[PDB]
């Protein structure tokens, strides 16, 4: 089968509350890559969020610092991003990518999940 | 957390086909951003019914639609509160039925409320002689009109004998409480039976259901 890259762990969600994004992926040493992370809301381009480099350090978009956690498990083939303290500026499709080049610009990366939707409201 | 990418729902159903009145208790379970679910339904009180299934099954989930990022949810968006929507069934040879839905969250499954009333399918018609197979795929047109989200289906049932039997059907949804609606475009729906017992009073079924821009 080809290189896939699969999102999940998103949905709907009230603001101040919390979801854990995953990224399962399958056909390559998952280990050598650095996996970012992007978003895009409806009307507006996509933007970097997030990123763990095969070494294990992270680096995130500053609207983003002390909310959004990036992580791995590589036994698993996984990457996850742990999104706390949710506002309604947050809702977007978010897509997991990798590639074995070390840049927050979406042009480098080689392959793309298919992208999962956050939706965050405000109570009423 | 309001909607998983995973979730069960509960249906109960009361109605009353050409006089013939009856319960329908129902357990269900999907993917609302794949646009998947499925349904088991019992009938409680009044069966076996005199009359086809198919007339009923379409009663049974808009929740579970997949949109694209564009098109605003509205239906997901009601929640945690929910929706209600109410239906008319027009049928060619002049049956008629008129439903009535609420659709609410309660600890984290969805519940599903329905009142059916149909009127008028002539004694030696398929609805009441039992002879259709099943729903093609349909296209619902959608659109806002009035504050709410309205939807026209050319709906069209498989009979037996190899023809064909037709509806015009129109919804309206609202939410309960104010969110945002979606510009024009269409639902592609596929609903099936995969399962019945002999009398069909349970029935199990599958329904596929996609947005899509005109």
């Amino acid at each position: 089968a080809q290189v896939q890259l699969v999102e999940s762990g998103g949905g709907l969600v009230q603001a101040g509350g919390s979801l854990r994004l995953s990224c399962a992926v399958s056909g390559r040493p998952f280990s050598e890559y650095n996996l970012g992370w992007f978003r895009q809301a409806p009307g507006k381009e996509r933007e970097f969020v997030a990123r763990i480099r095969s070494s294990g350090t992270t680096v995130y978009t500053d609207s983003v610092k002390g909310r959004f956690s990036a992580s791995r498990d590589n036994a698993k083939n996984m990457g996850y991003l742990q999104l706390n303290s949710l506002e309604p500026e947050d809702t977007a499709v978010y897509y997991c990518a990798m590639s074995r080049v070390d840049t927050d610009s979406p042009a480098f990366y080689d392959y793309w999940g298919q992208g999962t939707q956050v939706t965050v409201s405000t109570p009423r | 957390a309001i909607i998983k990418e995973f979730m069960r729902f509960k249906v109960h159903m009361e109605g009353s086909v050409n006089g013939h009145e009856f319960e329908i208790e129902g357990e269900g379970e999907g993917r609302p951003y794949e646009g998947t679910q499925t349904a088991k339904l019992k009938v409680t009180k009044g069966g076996p019914l005199p009359f086809a299934w198919d007339i009923l099954s379409p009663q049974f989930s808009k929740a579970y639609v997949k949109h694209p990022a564009d098109i605003p949810d509205y239906l997901k968006l009601s929640f945690p509160e929910g929706f209600k929507w109410e239906r008319v069934m027009n049928f060619e040879d002049g049956g008629v039925v008129t439903v009535t839905q609420d659709s609410s969250l309660q600890d984290g499954e969805f519940i599903y409320k329905v009142k059916l009333r149909g009127t008028n399918f002539p004694s030696d018609g398929p609805v009441m002689q039992k002879k259709t197979m099943g729903w093609e795929a349909s296209s619902e047109r959608m659109y806002p009109e009035d504050g709410a989200l309205k939807g026209e289906i050319k709906q069209r049932l498989k009979l037996k004998d190899g023809g064909h039997y037709d509806a015009e059907v129109k919804t309206t949804y609202k939410a309960k409480k104010p969110v945002q609606l979606p510009g024009a475009y269409n639902v592609n729906i596929k609903l099936d039976i995969t399962s019945h017992n002999e009398d069909y009073t349970i029935v199990e079924q599958y329904e596929r259901a996609e947005g899509r821009h005109s």
